[PDB]
């Protein structure tokens, strides 16, 4: 999972 | 700041209440971009993306940016300037993210990086319309990107920079 940040 | 801001907003916190609950898994199986064609025509999903954050420090930082520039672009040039400048790229920053690193991404910075984008060249061409970024936050905004190339959506930050320039651009020579 990758946060936008 | 105006109802565009205050709705967003209170959509962010609602759905993070809902991750505490649940659990993060099973609203990104319902919220998160398709992973299946099959799920190509859920469209709420190639934004819903935006919504869902993974920690109090994502959101809060997230929601802070939203309402200072956010809150900026709808009192200077109204409600629907914001609606579409999120639409455009909430969509246009999960596709890219999407490519670069697949559909398990979340969070409202992509639409951030936007308004960080078109608040910068706007206050650059057209004064007039009184909205403005310092430079120190431009800088600034370049140099997250750096760190996330080396848990970050990338494609994301980028995309939506694009997409806010762009817009400005199209914005001021009109």
């Amino acid at each position: 999972v990758r946060m936008a940040a | 700041a105006g109802p565009v801001t205050w709705v967003m907003m209170i959509a962010c916190v609602v759905v993070f209440i809902a991750m505490q609950i649940l659990g993060d898994q099973e609203v990104m199986l319902w919220l998160a971009w398709p992973f299946d064609p099959t799920l190509k025509f859920e469209f709420w999903r190639y934004f819903t993306h935006a919504l869902m954050h993974f920690s109090l420090m994502h959101i809060l930082f997230n929601l802070l940016w939203w309402w200072y520039l956010g809150g900026a672009v709808e009192k200077r040039l109204g409600s629907g300037k914001l609606i579409v400048i999120t639409l455009i790229s909430a969509l246009l920053s999960g596709y890219v993210q999407q490519k670069f690193s697949g559909p398990w991404f979340g969070g409202l910075s992509g639409v951030v990086f936007a308004l960080m984008g078109y608040v910068w060249l706007r206050g650059e061409r057209d004064p007039q319309s009184g909205i403005y970024l310092q430079r120190g936050l431009i800088i600034f905004a370049l140099i997250w990107i750096v760190a996330g190339w080396f848990s970050m959506a990338n494609g994301a930050h980028i995309a939506g920079l694009a997409v806010g320039l762009a817009m400005a651009f199209v914005d001021s020579l009109n």
